[PDB]
């Protein structure tokens, strides 16, 4: 008759601005986008620090 | 006209000699965070006391 046929497919390994591991890690969440739009996996820049 | 015109307590047994009584305060803030956030201000407190014979 005919013969069955079974593939397979492998899941890719990471996307951009994803935390890889599970070690030891900091997020600091009291940040503010003062001007413009930042991409997910970029660097960042500190304008001002707010005193109080 | 002194006991009239003041309040008047029964606290103090006989046999003390002296007494004290005390103050409290508080500290501290608060911020806008974001969902993946670590960084969380603290708070705190105080306090003071008096005397008397």
């Amino acid at each position: 008759a005919q013969i069955n046929a079974s593939y397979q497919r492998d899941m890719a390994i990471a996307l951009p601005g994803m935390v890889a591991d599970t070690s030891k890690y900091n997020i600091d969440g009291a940040c503010v986008v003062n001007e413009g739009d930042v991409l997910v996996g970029a660097a960042v820049q500190v304008v001002q620090a707010q005193a109080v | 006209s002194a006991l009239r015109v003041f309040p008047v307590t029964t606290e103090l047994s006989p046999t003390d000699k002296t007494f004290e009584y005390m103050t409290f305060d508080k500290v501290g803030t608060a911020q806008i965070i974001a969902d993946y956030t670590d960084d969380l201000p603290l708070v705190d407190a105080l306090g003071t006391s008096e005397f008397g014979k």
